């Protein structure tokens, strides 16, 4: 940035660019040519797209150009980690977890049951054969 | 059946873009001078923690030294570079990520320029 | 069944084989001890119902182990919506005379709910399709039961992949797309009726009934299969309806 | 009910995004990914966003090759 007779000492990048901002001119006066000032202005004049902290529910945010990326912690998803991977626990997500039937129900969490031959065990979505031939196992395989 | 569109195929590894790189540090030791690139991490998980990008490409991926008449450049397979200079001028650089077999999106974009 | 395998004694225990004064005529599933899901096509041109025999844990066509069991079919039940000679609604539910008894060789198929059908079974990608059915378009049919692997497809990409043909009947919503386009493997003739199974964490369901197609492994086509998803409310209404008279009976759809 | 069209991935080490248009007027999306041979597994359900993170699926294998499908349902 420029004060009063600052001008009058030689270009520094660190004065007048990282411990103050400069203008594309003060940068030009450090680099003298054209293409070395373009490069660096590239990156400087980019901004950190991270300050408005896009990246919820306690993930990391890496700047890019005109752009970032975050890195969520293990249980959550999306560009900004806005989605709870516990909250999709519905029956089109993996059949609910349930190993044979899922059933849906709104405000409450969803249930699994089984065919006809088997039971729910206790774990509330495995299944256990009843009878001694139950439908859809290969006897001399089991 | 739902109304729907597929998406053109997609093969991470070979079509992912290669982040902005930045230059981690550089010292001097006489009439040489090292410059190291910081190891950008990546998405890919390995138990818990994120792979870098040295990690998941290794001997694929290459960084392009761009240092300052005329533009002198270096290369590397690891994360240094180790180039000769001159006493008492002041340099200027800035990398680049290459993954040279690559036939699509070859090239990072180059890093903030760094000064001595 | 082309470009498939031998299933091994055993590995196929809800294929059924359909005999017309033992005359193979063509496969069906085994869904409980007394019903069997089979396709409506397969009884067009039959007038004498007394010699239709269903046998269960069969394997070798030339040669009898203790294994097989044979019922005479005692109804043939096929929707009042199909009309022989079309495509469309080709499934038919038998009830067998007397049950049989499961074994290690004979075991049901299971007949899955509508919704996990169609939300879960519909996208696991391979299923298994099986019969003593042509081994080749021209060829003879099968000594030993044969089975394949094959890649289910959303009708809007086999409608997408498929050689348009001038006088080919739609893909309905009763039917789906399953196989290979490379002339490679594809059920055929004789297999109709035969099950479309899809394993699921363990368990296996009848997604399918083999129907038709467009000649056997032709390039440019897929194998054609009865979305048995959609006949599951009226299957099980008839398995728990009052028994009548006559074999064929013509039951109202939906 | 309209099809999603132009569908693009958007990936940047590996942070992997699906986008595509139009904005949902009286429908929703949920979106489908799968390997060539592997069965099909849903994300992103009955959303109203155009865009779907993937990241967690591809990451699993990212040599294989991915395909995804957007699914239009009326709401
Ligand atoms: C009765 C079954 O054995 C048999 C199975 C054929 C399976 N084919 C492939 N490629 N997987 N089905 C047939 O023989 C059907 C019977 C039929 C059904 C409806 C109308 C007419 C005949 N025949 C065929 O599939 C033939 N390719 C004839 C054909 C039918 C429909 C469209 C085009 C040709
Ligand atoms: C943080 O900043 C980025 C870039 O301006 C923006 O896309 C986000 O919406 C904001 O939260
Ligand atoms: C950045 O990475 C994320 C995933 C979390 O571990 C944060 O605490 C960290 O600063
Ligand atoms: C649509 As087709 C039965 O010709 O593959
Ligand atoms: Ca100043
Ligand atoms: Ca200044
Ligand atoms: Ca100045
Ligand atoms: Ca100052
Ligand atoms: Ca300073
Ligand atoms: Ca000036
Ligand atoms: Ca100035
Ligand atoms: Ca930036
Ligand atoms: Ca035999
Ligand atoms: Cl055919």
């Amino acid at each position: 940035a420029n004060a009063f007779l600052e001008e009058l000492r030689p270009g520094s990048l660190e004065r007048e660019c990282k411990e103050e901002q400069c203008s594309f001119e003060e940068a030009r006066e450090i680099f003298k040519d054209a293409e070395r000032t373009k490069l660096f202005w590239i990156s400087y004049s980019d901004g950190d797209q991270c300050a408005s902290s896009p990246c919820q529910n306690g993930g990391s945010c890496k700047d890019q150009l005109q752009s970032y990326i975050c890195f969520c912690l293990p249980a959550f998803e999306g560009r900004n980690c806005e989605t709870h991977k516990d909250d999709q626990l519905i029956c089109v997500n993996e059949n609910g977890g349930c190993e044979q039937y899922c059933s849906d129900h709104t405000g409450t969490k969803r249930s699994c049951r089984c065919h006809e031959g088997y039971s729910l065990l206790a774990d509330g979505v495995s299944c256990t054969p009843t009878v001694e031939y139950p439908c859809g196992k290969i006897p001399i395989l089991e | 059946e739902p109304l729907y569109e597929n998406s053109p195929e997609f093969t991470p590894y070979l079509e992912t873009n290669l982040g902005q790189p930045t230059i981690q540090s550089f010292e001097q030791v006489g009439t040489k001078v090292n410059v190291t690139v910081e190891d950008e991490r990546t998405l890919v998980r390995r138990n818990n923690t994120f792979l870098s990008l040295r990690d998941v490409f290794g001997k694929d991926l290459i960084y392009t030294l761009y240092y300052w008449s005329g533009k002198k450049t270096a290369k590397t397979n690891t994360n240094e570079f180790l180039i000769d200079v001159d006493k008492g001028e002041n340099y200027c650089f800035s990398v680049q990520a290459v993954i040279p077999s690559r036939t699509v999106n070859r090239k990072s974009t180059d890093s903030p320029v760094e000064c001595m | 069944i082309v470009g498939g395998k031998v299933c091994p004694k055993g590995e196929c225990p809800w294929q059924v084989l359909l005999l017309v004064n033992g005359a193979q005529l063509c496969g069906g599933t085994l869904i409980n001890t007394i019903w069997v899901v089979s396709a409506a096509h397969c009884f067009d041109k039959i007038k004498n119902w007394r010699n239709l025999i269903a046998v269960l844990g069969e394997h070798d066509l030339s040669e009898h182990d203790g294994d097989e069991q044979s019922r005479r079919v005692a109804q043939v039940i096929i929707p009042s919506t199909y009309v022989p000679g079309t495509t469309n609604h080709d499934i038919a539910l038998l009830r067998l005379h007397q049950p049989v008894v499961l074994t290690d060789h004979v075991v049901p198929l299971c007949l899955p709910e509508r919704t996990f059908s169609e939300r879960t079974l519909a996208f696991v990608r391979f299923s298994l399709v099986s019969g003593w059915g042509q081994l080749l378009d021209r060829g003879a049919t099968a000594l030993e039961l044969m089975v394949l692997n094959v890649p289910r497809l959303m009708t809007q990409d086999c409608l997408q992949q498929s050689r348009k043909v001038g006088d080919s009947p739609n893909i309905t919503e009763y039917m789906f797309c399953a196989g290979y386009s490379d002339g490679s493997k594809d059920s055929c003739k004789g297999d109709s009726g035969g099950p479309h199974a899809t394993h699921y964490r363990g368990t296996w369901y009848l997604t399918g009934i083999v129907s038709w197609g467009q000649g056997c492994a032709t390039v440019g086509h897929f194998g054609v299969y009865t979305r048995v998803s959609q006949y599951i409310e009226w299957l099980q209404k008839l398995m728990r309806s009052e028994p009548r008279p006559g074999v064929l009976l013509r039951a109202p759809f939906p | 009910t309209v099809a999603a069209y132009n569908l693009t991935w958007k990936s940047t080490n590996f942070k992997t995004i699906l986008e595509w248009e139009p904005k949902p007027v009286n429908q929703v999306y949920t979106v489908q990914i799968s390997t060539k041979s592997g069965d099909w597994k849903s994300k992103c359900f009955y959303t109203t966003d155009t865009e779907c993170d993937l990241t967690d699926e591809i990451v699993k294998d990212v040599k294989q090759t991915y395909l995804a499908r957007v699914f239009s349902y009326p709401a």
